[PDB]
RNA sequence: CGACUCUUAGCGGUGGAUCACUCGGCUCGUGCGUCGAUGAAGAACGCAGCUAGCUGCGAGAAUUAAUGUGAAUUGCAGGACACAUUGAUCAUCGACACUUCGAACGCACUUGCGGCCCCGGGUUCCUCCCGGGGCUACGCCUGUCUGAGCGUCGCU
RNA sequence: GAGCUCUCGCUGGCCCUUGAAAAUCCGGGGGAGAGGGUGUAAAUCUCGCGCCGGGCCGUACCCAUAUCCGCAGCAGGUCUCC
RNA sequence: GCGGGCCCGGGUGGAGCCGCCGCAGGUGCAGAUCUUGGUGGUAGUAGCAAAUAUUCAAACGAGAACUUUGAAGGCCGAAGUGGAGAAGGGUUCCAUGUGAACAGCAGUUGAACAUGGGUCAGUCGGUCCUGAGAGAUGGGCGAGCGCCGUUCCGAAGGGACGGGCGAUGGCCUCCGUUGCCCUCGGCCGAUCGAAAGGGAGUCGGGUUCAGAUCCCCGAAUCCGGAGUGGCGGAGAUGGGCGCCGCGAGGCGUCCAGUGCGGUAACGCGACCGAUCCCGGAGAAGCCGGCGGGAGCCCCGGGGAGAGUUCUCUUUUCUUUGUGAA
RNA sequence: CUAAGGCUAAAUACCGGCACGAGACCGAUAGUCAACAAGUACCGUAAGGGAAAGUUGAAAAGAACUUUGAAGAGAGAGUUCA
RNA sequence: CGCGACCUCAGAUCAGACGUGGCGACCCGCUGAAUUUAAGCAUAUUAGUCAGCGGAGGAGAAGAAACUAACCAGGAUUCCCUCAGUAACGGCGAGUGAACAGGGAAGAGCCCAGCGCCGAAUCCCCGCCCCGCGGCGGGGCGCGGGACAUGUGGCGUACGGAAGACCCGCUCCCCGGCGCCGCUCGUGGGGGGCCCAAGUCCUUCUGAUCGAGGCCCAGCCCGUGGACGGUGUGAGGCCGGUAG
């Protein structure tokens, strides 16, 4: 669900969410756009995870 | 029909990934007999009949 | 880097608690890199930590239940995934003392007239 | 001598007949003769570095543990292992684990709505809210508790 | 501008045809009860602001002389709006 | 050798085979509109003719009647060959590349093939309600799987307020929870049944190769919670009496105070209240006539951009606005 | 003989299941439909219907390289006893 | 006006258990036809068969005479041969059709109600202690509960039984654990794992021998091992196995 994704989130990179917005693809994976809290950036978290 | 359920949702991805090709390195192993996938699944024809 | 249950066996709950959290995180790293392309060396490791996390997990749940079928070692009712499961049938047979019970008439018959050896042509 | 047409022969085409091979069938016979509410048969969905099908497996998801054996798997890289080490693969398999439907069990089948307890986030039980854990189907036997009767009686 | 379409509102005609149910919301009749006692309280079908939350599923495209059904890119068939 | 057939020569072939004495059989094909598979004449033949129509130049490209670009000529002529949906389809959608096979010519093209990408909601719908109907329990039948029936041969509501007791928890002040006792209580059959019926609440601009009333920006709104009430405001600060003080005003006491205005329809930001009862909305057919509002069209002009100007035309063509609350 | 009460193994059956053995049986249009990704592909709304399809070589040693062609395709060369 | 027993009847997310479905070759209980034959067809036949329903196990069912016989009698049930295509049934047509005795395979008998005698002498559940507890038992300690006199248990059932009288000789069977020696017939019971003989000998063919010739006797060695399969053909001795 969208707490738990909010939750899971928070846990694992130290992060605040403003909101999520989830779709189902047509492939049977679950896509979750994650909103970043204006406090924190979402390139710099996405250096430290490592995608780029 | 974009008015679809999950089932049918969730039996329409699993046809979806189940119609790709066979890889090529499948052909090189030993005891292989497989040359094409014979069961790819095509919209105009075997029109799968829900 | 190997992991083995001989050491996870003596090792407290917390410390493996700890060892899967840490191969979890590894296991999360891992796939972050096999979508960014990373390597083969990379993307070996992705069976090694899956078996080394079923590993502790397996530990963790046989150390459990050994305790907890300890604890229950004498208890006239148990939990039933703690009973014995042979099969639907075997469960409902009889108790195999029941099967050696015999009645007063039959024990008095036993005793009057027990089978005796015999042999013949002499 | 022309072209076309007819017969025969050599060679070259279409086709896969015949023969030889066979990890497959058919028939007879021997031993054993075992499913399930501690959740059967079957079905769905997922699981491999590269993986469609088959086969195997169940979020511990191409297998975990233990035992036996003892140097591989292999289509390619990657490699764990020192193969003077419980030690790679295999076979056995007695420990653990075993998603969703399904006799299928809170109510219906949309994966929608609920109630009873405990813990955590929020609180400093404060009820909203969120997450996690255990329960909540029918019939029936023994026993317990709480009950009804202008049923049969006894005292006041 | 009897101009076309949509909408709102009056006024009539027809029935031996009289033209849906439930969820849900609201108003009214009563006063069982509460309040503090002379500066305060019980109440606000909450008057104006202020704080927190709203979970799950579908969402691309065709919708038809070529994405549907007729063995097919078949002169056939297939419910609507502007 | 009459014959059924057989023995040698040559070539191919690469792994088993035959004679004789007996035994056994799924043992001999020209037909059965026989079964399966393959191949001919027909035959390079019928045919590639329903709905007016194409032409020029350039580009890519080995290759152009069919691709793309520009120009010209046409058609569909707002009940369209336009723009969006429902059922159905299920990746056919988008980008890149190939031209093996398919698109009854071709193709540099495609809905073909191969790689990747793409569907973001409290407000749009399912989810809620019931309709026609379906279908459990109670009951009855049936050898039986089951069937009949939906109120009928039922001890059918496990809910609630007010009071009492008992217990725990939290500054056992104050409250919540649970258990028991008293009390109150009609419903009408569990449940399912509509993405076009009923059903509170979101719009404007921008934005992608492909998604946007869903993303971003800016403005709102509905429902639920709100304990310790976060605030203000309404219940609200009236009169009499006895004193003090020039007065404003201050003190003590008796009370009133669950609002106010208008003859009226009714109005004012609020303006105690239970079990119970009544009513309304939801909640209604078809057709005719008339009137109001809006969108579009029409006319007289101002601007802005523009085709014609060999003659005329203060010219003809396009645009000229503001959301919900 | 003593009904209207009850129990009991063995000699018996076994086209399903588990694990074995054998054959005067068939040898890929045969033998089970299925020797192979077979109750699979595919057809029908459904109950259901239901195939075709084995063989390079001892060893891939599976034809490097040169040349014409855009390519499919050829000409040389090479491997192999072939 | 309430309380206390009993009898019938409800509620449970009350404590602990049990049934539901699947397979179904063989088995048991029901229901149950028409093709077909009769050269037509209606009784018959197909046929207690297929189809349908329900219920188990490793087997099921049956089973120890309310029997067969009429003999100088036999003696539970089940299966085989024969009885026997017979007695009998049947538009006496087509057709259908057993049983007894005899020979075998196997062989095993028993228990209640009632009738009566024993102080319910009987059984289930919960607490504690000891043993083992992975097919939850045994003993003891509980004025701890319940069931039972609307009848539990002991003796005892058609072959007779019970109690006394007194004739005769005398006193081991079963259950639950603790361990132990013999490895228990395919000639070591079952399952699993690791192993145990002998040419790659000399020439010669071939792409490659497992081919051919020869080697103290058909030839060199083993043989209680000369089955089979693999290995570049056709291998007792190359390898796994084979015999023991
Ligand atoms: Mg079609
Ligand atoms: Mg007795
Ligand atoms: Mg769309
Ligand atoms: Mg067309
Ligand atoms: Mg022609
Ligand atoms: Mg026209
Ligand atoms: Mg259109
Ligand atoms: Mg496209
Ligand atoms: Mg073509
Ligand atoms: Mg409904
Ligand atoms: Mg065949
Ligand atoms: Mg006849
Ligand atoms: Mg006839
Ligand atoms: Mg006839
Ligand atoms: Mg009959
Ligand atoms: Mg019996
Ligand atoms: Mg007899
Ligand atoms: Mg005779
Ligand atoms: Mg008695
Ligand atoms: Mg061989
Ligand atoms: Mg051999
Ligand atoms: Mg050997």
């Amino acid at each position: 669900n969208k707490h738990q994704i909010k939750q899971a989130v928070k846990k694992l990179y130290d992060i605040d969410v403003a909101k999520v917005n989830t779709l189902i693809r047509p492939d049977g994976e679950k896509k979750a756009y994650v909103r970043l809290a204006p406090d924190y950036d979402a390139l710099d978290v996405a250096n430290k995870i490592g995608i780029i | 029909s974009s008015h679809k359920t999950f089932r049918i949702k969730r039996f329409l991805a699993k046809k979806q990934k189940q119609n790709r090709p066979i890889p090529q390195w499948i052909r090189m192993k030993t005891g292989n007999k497989i040359r094409y996938n014979s069961k790819r699944r095509h919209w105009r024809r075997t029109k799968l009949g829900l | 880097a190997k992991i083995k249950a001989r050491d996870l066996r003596g090792k407290k709950k917390e410390e493996l608690l700890k060892q899967l959290d840490d191969l979890k995180v590894e296991l999360s790293q891992l796939r972050v890199a096999k979508v960014t392309g990373g390597a083969a060396s990379k993307l070996s490791k992705i069976r090694v930590v899956r078996k080394s996390i079923a590993r502790v997990l397996t530990v963790i749940n046989q150390t459990q239940k050994e305790n907890l079928r300890k604890f229950y070692k004498g208890k006239k009712y148990k939990p039933l995934d703690l009973r014995p499961k042979k099969t639907r049938a075997m469960r409902r047979r009889l108790n195999k003392h029941e099967e050696s019970l015999k009645t007063k008439k039959q024990q008095r018959k036993e005793r009057l007239y027990p089978l005796r050896k015999y042999a013949v042509k002499a």
